[PDB]
C-alpha cells in the first residue's frame, strides 16, 4: 500500500544541499530521539524502510560529517518488520546541536527546526517528504486515501500544516486519543501533493484507481 | 643562563585582510597594524627561476594592487567557487599618470595601433 | 524520555541575544498568527499558551503597541481593553 | 624594589637598603644558575636549539612581569565634543559589565583581546542610508543615535590584569594640549613563563631558542637522582673557539 | 629452569626515606623496572595543594598590603610550598589571621577537620606593628601540576587570585641495579630503589600507589588472550 | 621600461622620449611590471592552449 | 653584483628542442701525466659533465660515444680508457638557434638531472648561482 | 599520504613535462570545482568526479588522481 | 619528528591565514547560520573553529621563505599541520637550503589561492623534490650535523675501542642485536653475519664462495660477510636493492651515496631513505658518547 | 583518581609470525614507561627450549672442515642454531642424527625421544656428497632468553663436544615507538606501536599475553606493600 510509495520516494535523487539538510532534520525529529547514557548523548532513529535508512545514513555522513552503525536488530523484537535502527554515538552532541533538535543550550525543540521553516518551497516540500518517509500511511479505506501522518505534539503537526499551505495544498491537523496527525482528504490535493514529493508511478496508479472506482 | 628580551609573543603576526595605503593601494606595512609581509625583488627572481607564473601573477595582482579583484576574490572564497582572473594593478596606473604629468606622451596599444585609454 | 536531563550540562554558546531566540512560534507557521478574512484565533492561542516567554512577548507588544496579530496569547481587542483598563 | 634591612638592623652611610630591578643583595643578578650537561639529545637541540626542563616552569625560575600602557583622549570636533561615557550605542550590557560609572574599566579586572577599556562615543551627524538598511530599521523600528562608538579596545593577542588608570580633565587645571578635552591612560600587566620559541643565552656568546620542554621524569639524572635542567650541544663549543664556558 | 621468583623487602633509612630491595631478577632486567617505577612515582601519585587565595584588601597579584614586608606576588611563591594533605573530594577552605608584629608561620593557619598542614615551620610573611593579615585559602585534590589558568573559574570575582598547584608527595627517587651475581649458578640482578617523599606520606604508600597504577596497564595487556 | 627600472631613469626616459621608442613587452621584467604572465615556464602559449576532456570509456563507466 | 648580473641576463630562456648545429667547443680531458698513462683531468666535474657531444667520437673504427648523449662519468671513463684527450662538445656560445637558445646546446639541467625543458629560465638561474657564493669570497 | 601522493614520476609518465602537467591538472580541477558549485541547479555542464572521493576533498587532489589513473585526454587547440 | 614534506604552524597563525575558508566551512556544516555569526565565532575563538580549521587546512600547501633569498631553494612549499605554541617547526634537513640557524631566525609564510598556484606549489616547488643544488648538482638536502656523527660512530673501525666478541658467528642480525643488548658484543667489533636471500652482495665481492658445480646469483643467495654490527644496522636504512656498503661513512661517502640514490631511484624512495638516515643518525648520536 | 580515558590495545597481523600491536590513547608520558619494559619482558622473560651443544663424529674442536660434507663447521653450527625445538625434561636430553649417503640432510631425519618435538622438519642442515657419513648428537634443554656459548665446563670430559649459542626465547625481534594521537582535546597524548616477530612455534598474541601476566605479577609484588592505597582507577 505504502511500501511502493516510500520506495519510490527513497529512490528519488536529490541535489540541493539545503533540501537534504531539511529532510535529515525532519526524519530525525519525527522518527528519532536522543538518550543521555554513560554521560554522552546518542542519537537513535528507527525506520521501517529498506532504502530510507541507507539514505539517511549517507546524508548524515555527507553533509554533517558523521558515522553511523545501521543495525538491523528489531527493537520491537519480532524481527519480521525489519525495524532498522540507525545510531550516532561519536559526536552525538555536535550532530544534535547542528541539526536543529537542540538549540540555545536548552531543552529539545518541540516543533521543526526554525531553519526548515521560513525557507524556500523546495525545503518545505523536502521536510514534508522526510516526514512522510519517517511516519505516515495511505489507507484508502473508503472514498479517500486519508494521507495521514502522525507527529509528536501539536507543534510538529501544525508546522507541517503550515509547510503544506506554502505549497497551495489544503491540509488539516487533527487530534484523537491523545495522538495528533495531519491529514488531507480530497483527492485532488492528495494527487498534487504526491506529485510534488516526486513519486510518479504511484501517483499514476492512484489516479487510475480513483478514477475507475469513483 | 640569561633570558633575552626577544620573546616570541612579540614576534608573531599574521594577516588575511587589513588596512591599505592611500596613494598606492597596497597593504600597509608594520606590526602595530595587521600589516603584510613584503615580496621583494629576490623572491620574484626565485619564483621566476622555478617557472611559477600563475603564483607570481596572483601574488602581484589580486593580493596587493588589483582594487576590484580583492573583494571579488574574498566573495569567491566565501561562496566556494573559482577564483576570478586578475586585473591590472593600480601602481601601473599611478606610474602612467606620473609620467604623463612630465609632458611624456605614454600610451598602451592593442594588437592594432589604437590606444586602450586605461578606463 | 529524550529530555537530555533538562538541557544537560554540555553547552558552549554561553551567549543569548534576547528573548526572541526563546520564542516558540518561530517553530511554527507565521501565517496562522495573523488570521485574515474572518479566520480563527484559538489554535495559535494554544500554541502561545505553552510559550516560555509569553510575558515578555506581551510586555514588548504592549509597549510598542502593535494593533495586528496575536501576541502573548491575546488578540487585538484583549490588548486594547487591557490598555484601556 | 625589594627590602634588605630588618626592623632592628643598624645602617652605615652608603649601605644598601633596597635592591633594584635585577640586583640581588646589592650586586648584579641577570639570570639563574642551571645544571647543564653537554650532549646531543635526540635531535631536539640540533643546530643551536635548546632543551629545557619542566622544573623551570613549575617554580617560576625564568618568569618575568611585563607591563603595557594604553592611551585614549576625547577632544572637540565639528559636530560637538566627543564624550567618554558608558552608554555605548548598540552593545549588550554584558560587555558593559566591568566598566566603571565613568565608562573606564575597573582595577583588578582581567581582559582578553576585544574587550573595551574606555567607552567613547563620537557624534557623526545625519547621513544617507542604503534602502536595505532603511527597510531593516523600519522592520525593527530602531533609531540611529547620531553617535558612533570609538571606544578603546585591547589589541589582538593581548591579555593581562589591570594595574591602574590615570585620567586628566582639561577643566580640572590639567595642562592638556590644545584641542584635547580629556585624556586617560590604562596599565595592563601580565606574568610570562618560559616557553619554546623564547631565546636564552650565556655570558660567552652562546645563544639559542628554546625548542623543547621535557617533563622532569625523562631528563638525564645523576647517580643520586637529580635531573639536569638544561641540555646543550657540544658541537658548538670547539668550532666557535670559546672554551671559557 | 630457575625456579626462584622475585621478592621485595623494605629498609628504613630515616623517617621519610626508604630503600626497597627486589631480587633475584633476570639479567639485564633491573634497569627497566627501576625506571618504570621511577617514572610512575614522579608522575602519577595523587596529593593535594592550595589552588587559590583571597586577601581582605587586595584586588590582584601585582600589589602590596599595608604592614607587611613582602608583595602579594612574593607571598604566592611562599604559599606555593605549603605541604597540605586533604581527605575531601570537594574544595575546602582554610583561614589565616594574624595581628601585630612577628612572623606569620605556617602553623598559624587554622585548617578545618579533614585537612592538615605538615610543615608548620614555613615562614610566609613578616608583620610590623601596624599590619594585620587576613587571608583565605582553597585546597583541592589531584596529581601533577596545574598552571593556574586551569584553576580560573568562569564566575571569578575581581578579588579571587588563582595560584599554581603542585600535587606531588614524592621528592626524590633513584635506583641502583647491583649485578651481585646472586649465587644461582648463573647471572642475575638485584634492584635497589631509594625513595624520599616530602613529609606528606610515607614511601611505602607511594610505592603501593605506583604499583597499583602500573598493574592496571599490564592487566589490560594480558587480557589479549 | 626595463632600462628605466634598472638605473639612470631620467637619462633613459629622456632618450626614449626623443626617439619615440616602442616597447613590445617580450622580457620578464616588463611583464612583471604591467602584471601579466611572464613568457617562461607555465606562462608559455605552448602549454596553456589545450582541451581537457574525459575519455569515452571513463564517461561510460560512471 | 647579483642585481647587475640578474639584469644583464634576464631574457635568456630556452625556446627550442634542437637547432641542428654542428659547431662546438674543443674541451680537453685526460691530461697526459709524467708517467705516460692518461689520467682524468682534475676540473672535469665543472667543465665537461652535463654537456652533450656535437660530433661522434670514432676510435678503432667504432663508436666510443654516440652524438647527443648526456656525457656522464661512465662515458668519460670509457673515453679516457680508449685514449682520447679532446672532445667537441656543444655550448650556448655556438648556438645557431634563431630564437634564443635550445635545450640540446645548453645541456642537462643540474638542478634535476635531466635535459632542460623548453620553458626553462636559464639566465636567472645562472645569475643567482654566480652571485650566491659572493658572500664567502674574502674582500 | 597527502601532498606526497600520487608520486610525481607516475604523473610525469602520462604527460610531457612538469609545465604541461600543471596546466592540465589545474584545468581539470577548475572543471570539477565548477561542477560542484552549480550542483544545486539542474544543469548538464562539466562532468566528474570519475573516482571515489571523500566527504570534502580538494578538487586538485581528485584531478591528479584521475590523471594518474588515465581517465583524461589532452589535445592542442 | 616531521617528514621532509611537512611543516608545523601555530594555530593562531593558521586560523588568521585561513579565516575565509574556515568561515565558509563552518557555515557549510550548519555550525553557523550565516557569515556574520560565523565571523563572530571565528573572531571570538570558540572550540569548534579549531576542529574545522584542522580539516580545512589539509592538503593545502604553504610557501615558506627566509630573507635574503639568494637562490631559488630559499622558497619552498610545505604541507602545514597545527602545533601548540607560537613558533614555526621546520624539518632539520631543509635548514642548509634556507641557510637557517636556530639562534633566533624568522621565516615568512605565504598562502596560494587559485588552482594554478596550488598546482605549481604542489608539483614544481614541493620540498621533497629539490634534493640537488642548481649551482653544481650536488645535494644540499642531506644529513649535516649530529647525523653525520651518528652514522660515523655506527659505521667505523674499532682501532682504540673496546671490541668484545671479535670472533663470533651469528645466523642473522636479530641474534647479533640480542647479543648486543647483553654486555657481550660491541657495535664495532668484527663478526661473521649470514644474510637472507633478498640482500644484494657488496659491489666488488670478488669471491662467490669457491665451489664445484653450484653457481650463485647476484641476488637471492645467502652469504656470510665479515663486518661489524654497526654496518649491518646501517644497511637496513638504505633501499632493498642497494648493494651492501661495508666501509666507514664520513660525510664525503654519505654525499656519494645520496647522489647515487638521487641518480638511480625515484623521488619518494629517496625521501624515505633520507628520513630513515636522519632518524638513525639522531638515535645513534645520542648514544655516541 | 580516575583515568578519564581508557586506553585500548589492538592487533594487526602481517605474516604468519609477525604482528603489530597499537595501544592508545595513553596519558602524557606512559609511552616509555611500559614500552621498554614490554620489549625486555618479551625478549628475555618467557621460557623456551633449545640446543646447547653438539658432538659431530670424527671431528675434534678444530673447525678446519668436516670430511664428506660440503659445508664447513661454522655453517653447520649456524644451521643447527636456526632449529626450533620444544622440550619437557628439565635435564638436558640427547638425540641422534644418523643420515648417510649422498643427498640432502634435513631436520626431518632426526629421531627425537619422547617429550621433545621439532617444529620445522623441512629445515635444511647440510649436503652430503661422495657417499659420506654424518653422525651427530644434539643436546637440548630449557631456559630463558639468549645465553652465549657456555665455555668448557670440564676440559678433560671429552674431545669433540662443541658448545653453541642458545636462543631460548620464542620471540626473535621486538621494536617499539611512540607518537602523538589526540586531536579533539589537548594534544600530546601518547600512542604506542610495538612490532613483534617470533619463530615458527609460538604466535605473537601468546607472547604478549605471557608478558602481560609476568609484568602484572612483578608489579603486584610492589602493590602488596599497602593494598589500600589510591592509584589510577579505570572503571570497566
Ligand atoms: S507568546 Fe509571543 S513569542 Fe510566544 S509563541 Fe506567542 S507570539 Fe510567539
Ligand atoms: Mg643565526
Ligand atoms: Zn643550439
Amino acid at each position: 500500500m505504502t511500501a511502493a510509495v516510500k520506495d519510490e520516494i527513497s529512490r528519488l535523487p536529490v541535489t540541493r544541499t539545503c533540501c537534504r539538510k531539511a529532510e535529515v532534520s525532519s526524519i530525525l525529529r519525527f522518527a528519532g530521539g536522543l538518550h543521555l547514557v554513560s554521560g554522552r548523548i546518542v542519537i537513535e532513529a528507527e525506520l521501517d524502510t529498506a532504502m530510507a535508512a541507507r539514505r539517511l545514513k549517507r546524508d548524515i555522513l555527507e553533509i554533517f560529517g558523521h558515522s553511523s552503525e545501521l543495525i538491523v536488530m528489531a527493537p520491537g523484537g519480532l524481527r519480521r518488520g525489519s525495524r532498522f535502527v540507525v545510531r550516532v554515538v561519536a559526536g552525538g552532541d555536535q550532530l544534535a546541536r547542528q541539526t536543529g533538535l537542540v538549540d540555545g543550550r536548552g531543552r529539545p525543540i518541540r516543533g521543526l527546526p526554525p531553519q526548515v521553516v521560513s525557507g524556500a518551497t523546495c525545503d518545505a516540500e523536502a521536510a514534508w517528504r522526510g516526514a512522510f518517509l519517517a511516519h505516515g500511511s495511505l489507507t484508502e479505506p473508503g472514498r479517500s486515501s486519508s494521507l495521514e501522518v502522525t507527529c509528536p505534539g501539536p507543534e510538529a503537526a501544525l508546522a507541517l500544516v503550515g509547510a503544506a499551505r506554502r505549497l497551495s495544498i489544503a491540509a488539516k491537523a487533527r487530534e484523537v486519543r491523545g495522538v495528533d496527525r495531519v491529514v488531507v482528504r480530497d483527492g485532488d490535493a492528495i494527487g498534487a501533493l504526491l506529485t510534488r514529493l516526486g513519486a510518479h508511478e504511484s501517483v499514476l496508479a492512484w489516479e487510475e484507481r480513483r478514477m475507475r472506482r469513483e | 643562563i640569561l633570558k633575552l628580551h626577544h620573546l616570541v609573543d612579540d614576534k608573531l603576526h599574521a594577516r588575511s585582510t587589513g588596512p591599505y595605503s592611500m596613494i598606492t593601494q597596497q597593504p600597509l606595512g608594520g606590526k602595530a597594524q595587521f600589516g603584510g609581509q613584503r615580496f621583494g625583488e629576490m623572491e620574484v627572481w626565485a619564483l621566476e627561476a622555478y617557472g611559477a607564473a600563475y603564483a607570481l601573477q596572483e601574488l602581484l595582482t589580486i593580493k596587493s594592487d588589483d582594487v576590484t579583484g580583492r573583494v571579488k576574490v574574498y566573495e569567491a572564497i566565501v561562496k566556494g567557487e573559482n577564483i576570478p582572473e586578475p586585473g591590472i594593478p593600480e601602481s601601473f596606473k599611478v606610474l602612467i599618470k606620473e609620467m604623463q604629468s612630465l609632458c611624456l606622451n605614454v600610451e598602451v596599444l592593442s594588437s592594432d595601433g589604437m590606444s586602450i585609454e586605461m578606463r | 524520555m529524550t529530555e537530555l536531563f533538562q538541557e544537560l550540562l554540555v553547552e558552549d554558546a554561553d551567549e543569548e541575544l534576547g528573548w526572541q531566540e526563546r520564542a516558540l512560534c518561530a517553530q511554527t507557521d507565521p501565517e496562522s498568527f495573523f488570521p485574515e478574512k474572518g479566520g480563527s484565533t484559538r489554535e495559535a492561542k494554544k500554541v502561545c499558551l505553552a510559550c516560555e516567554v509569553r510575558s515578555e512577548c506581551l510586555e514588548y507588544a504592549l509597549q510598542n503597541d502593535e494593533r495586528f496579530g496575536i501576541w502573548g496569547g491575546l488578540s487585538e481587542r484583549e490588548r486594547r481593553r487591557l490598555k484601556k483598563k | 624594589q625589594k627590602v634588605v634591612v630588618d626592623e632592628g638592623d643598624r645602617v652605615i652611610e652608603g649601605q644598601v637598603l633596597a635592591d633594584g630591578p635585577a640586583t640581588e643583595d646589592g650586586e648584579m643578578a641577570l639570570g639563574k644558575n642551571l645544571l647543564v650537561a653537554f650532549m646531543p639529545w635526540e635531535g631536539h637541540n640540533y643546530e643551536d636549539a635548546i632543551i629545557l626542563s619542566q622544573r623551570l616552569v613549575q617554580d617560576d625560575v625564568l618568569s618575568s612581569i611585563h607591563i603595557e600602557e594604553h592611551e585614549v583622549d576625547a577632544r572637540d570636533t565639528k559636530l560637538g565634543p566627543e564624550e567618554i561615557t558608558r552608554d555605548i550605542p548598540n552593545v549588550s550590557e554584558e560587555v558593559l559589565a566591568d566598566l566603571d560609572e565613568r565608562g573606564i574599566i575597573r582595577i583588578g579586572a582581567e581582559v582578553v583581546a576585544g574587550d573595551i577599556l574606555v567607552g567613547k562615543v563620537t557624534p557623526k551627524g545625519e547621513t544617507e542610508l542604503t534602502p536595505e538598511e532603511r527597510l531593516l530599521r523600519a522592520i525593527f523600528g530602531e533609531k540611529a543615535r547620531e553617535v558612533r562608538d570609538t571606544s578603546l579596545k585591547v589589541p589582538h593577542g593581548e591579555i593581562g590584569k589591570i594595574i591602574g588608570v590615570r585620567v586628566f580633565d582639561r577643566e580640572e587645571g590639567d595642562e592638556l594640549p590644545p584641542g584635547v578635552n580629556q585624556l586617560v591612560r590604562v596599565y595592563v600587566a601580565q606574568k610570562r613563563k618560559i616557553t619554546d620559541g623564547d631565546k636564552l643565552a650565556g655570558r660567552h656568546g652562546n645563544k639559542g631558542v628554546i625548542s623543547k620542554i621535557l617533563p622532569i621524569e625523562d631528563m638525564p639524572f645523576l647517580e643520586d637522582g637529580t635531573p639536569v635542567d638544561i641540555i646543550l650541544n657540544p658541537l658548538g663549543v670547539p668550532s666557535r673557539m670559546n672554551p671559557g664556558q | 629452569l630457575i625456579a626462584q621468583r622475585p621478592s621485595l623487602t623494605e629498609e628504613v633509612v630515616d623517617e621519610f626515606r626508604s630503600r626497597f630491595v627486589i631480587e633475584p631478577l633476570e639479567p639485564g632486567f633491573g634497569y627497566t623496572l627501576g625506571n618504570s617505577l621511577r617514572r610512575t612515582l614522579l608522575s602519577s601519585i595523587p596529593g593535594a595543594a592550595v589552588t587559590s587565595i583571597r586577601i581582605d584588601g587586595v584586588l590582584h597579584e601585582f600589589t602590596t598590603v599595608p604592614g607587611v614586608k613582602e608583595d602579594v606576588t612574593d607571598l604566592i611563591l611562599n604559599i606555593k610550598q605549603l605541604v597540605v594533605s586533604s581527605e575531601h573530594d570537594e574544595p575546602v577552605v582554610m583561614y589565616l589571621r594574624k595581628q601585630g608584629p612577628g612572623l606569620v608561620t605556617a602553623a598559624d593557619i587554622a585548617p578545618p577537620a579533614g585537612v592538615e598542614v605538615h610543615n608548620p615551620d614555613l615562614v610566609l610573611a613578616t608583620l610590623n606593628g601596624k599590619g594585620k593579615l587576613e587571608m583565605e585559602l582553597t585546597v583541592e585534590r589531584g596529581r601533577g601540576y596545574v598552571s593556574a589558568v586551569q584553576n580560573k573559574q568562569v564566575g571569578q570575582e575581581i578579588g579571587r587570585i588563582p595560584v599554581d598547584s603542585i600535587y606531588s608527595p614524592v621528592l626524590k627517587v633513584t635506583y641502583k641495579v647491583e649485578a651481585t651475581r646472586v649465587e644461582q649458578r648463573t647471572d642475575f640482578d638485584k634492584l635497589i630503589v631509594d625513595v624520599e617523599t616530602k613529609q606528606a606520606m610515607r614511601p611505602r604508600d607511594a610505592m603501593a600507589s605506583a604499583g597499583k597504577t602500573l598493574v592496571e596497564l599490564f592487566g589490560l595487556a594480558r587480557e589479549l588472550n | 621600461l626595463s632600462a628605466a627600472s634598472f638605473q639612470e631613469t631620467t637619462r633613459v626616459l629622456t632618450d626614449a622620449a626623443i626617439n619615440a621608442k616602442s616597447d613590445s613587452l617580450i622580457g620578464l621584467k616588463e611583464n612583471v611590471i604591467i602584471g601579466k604572465l611572464i613568457p617562461a615556464g607555465t606562462g608559455l602559449s605552448r602549454y596553456r592552449n589545450i582541451r581537457v576532456e574525459p575519455t569515452e570509456e571513463a564517461k561510460a563507466a560512471m | 653584483l647579483t642585481r647587475r648580473l640578474v639584469d644583464v641576463s634576464q631574457d635568456v630562456i630556452i625556446r627550442e628542442e634542437d637547432c641542428g648545429t654542428e659547431r662546438g667547443l674543443k674541451l680537453r680531458i685526460a691530461e697526459r701525466g709524467a708517467d705516460g698513462v692518461l689520467r682524468k683531468t682534475d676540473d672535469v666535474e665543472t667543465s665537461v659533465y652535463a654537456r652533450m657531444l656535437a660530433e661522434d667520437v670514432v676510435v678503432d673504427g667504432k663508436v666510443i660515444a654516440p652524438a647527443n648523449v648526456d656525457l656522464g662519468d661512465v662515458l668519460i671513463d670509457a673515453l679516457v680508457g680508449a685514449g682520447v684527450e679532446e672532445v667537441k662538445t656543444r655550448s650556448v656560445l655556438t648556438c645557431e638557434s634563431a630564437v634564443g637558445t635550445c635545450a640540446f646546446c645548453y645541456g642537462r639541467s643540474l638542478a634535476t638531472g635531466k635535459l632542460v625543458d623548453i620553458g626553462e629560465a636559464v639566465g636567472i638561474i645562472a645569475a643567482q648561482s654566480i652571485g650566491e657564493p659572493g658572500t664567502q669570497l674574502t674582500m | 599520504e597527502g601532498i606526497i601522493n600520487p608520486p610525481i614520476d607516475e604523473l610525469l609518465e602520462a604527460t610531457d613535462s612538469k609545465y604541461s602537467l600543471v596546466i592540465y591538472a589545474a584545468k581539470r580541477a577548475r572543471q570539477i570545482n565548477a561542477y560542484y558549485s552549480q550542483l544545486g541547479e539542474g544543469l548538464l555542464e562539466y562532468v566528474g568526479p570519475l573516482v571515489d572521493t571523500h566527504v570534502h576533498e580538494k578538487p586538485l587532489s581528485i584531478a591528479l588522481r584521475e590523471i594518474n589513473a588515465g581517465l583524461l585526454t589532452s589535445e592542442a587547440i | 619528528q616531521l617528514k621532509l614534506h611537512q611543516c608545523g604552524l601555530p594555530k593562531a597563525m593558521a586560523l588568521e591565514l585561513f579565516k575565509p575558508f574556515v568561515m565558509k566551512r563552518l557555515v557549510d556544516l550548519n555550525h553557523a547560520q550565516n557569515i556574520k555569526s560565523a565571523k563572530r565565532m571565528v573572531e571570538r575563538g570558540r572550540t569548534v573553529v579549531y576542529d574545522v580549521l584542522e580539516e580545512v587546512i589539509a592538503e593545502h600547501p604553504v610557501l615558506l621563505n627566509r630573507a635574503p633569498t639568494l637562490h631559488r631553494l630559499g622558497i619552498q612549499a610545505f604541507e602545514p599541520q597545527l602545533v601548540e605554541g607560537k613558533a614555526i617547526q621546520i624539518h632539520p634537513l631543509v635548514c642548509t637550503a634556507f641557510n637557517a640557524d636556530f639562534d633566533g631566525d624568522q621565516m615568512a609564510v605565504h598562502l596560494p589561492l587559485s588552482a594554478e598556484a596550488q598546482a605549481e606549489a604542489r608539483i614544481l616547488m614541493l620540498s621533497s623534490n629539490n634534493i640537488l643544488k642548481p649551482a653544481d648538482g650536488r645535494p644540499v638536502t642531506m644529513p649535516t650535523q649530529d647525523m653525520v656523527l651518528g652514522l660515523f660512530f655506527l659505521t667505523t673501525d674499532g682501532e682504540l675501542r673496546d671490541t668484545k666478541g671479535e670472533g663470533r658467528a651469528f645466523g642473522s642480525t636479530a641474534e647479533a642485536i640480542m647479543a648486543f643488548d647483553a654486555g657481550e658484543l660491541a657495535l664495532q667489533s668484527q663478526i661473521d653475519i649470514r644474510f637472507p636471500v633478498g640482500t644484494v652482495a657488496p659491489r666488488g665481492w670478488v669471491p662467490p664462495v669457491t665451489e664445484e658445480g653450484e653457481p650463485e646469483w647476484q641476488q637471492g643467495d645467502s652469504f656470510r660477510l665479515r663486518t661489524s654490527l654497526g654496518r649491518a644496522l646501517f644497511n637496513e636504512l638504505l633501499p632493498e636493492d642497494y648493494p651492501f656498503v661495508d666501509y666507514s661513512v664520513g660525510k664525503k661517502q654519505l654525499s656519494e651515496i645520496v647522489n647515487d640514490l638521487a641518480e638511480r631511484y625515484p623521488k619518494v624512495i629517496v625521501a624515505a631513505t633520507l628520513d630513515n638516515l636522519k632518524a638513525a643518525g639522531f638515535y645513534w648520536a645520542t648514544r655516541s658518547g
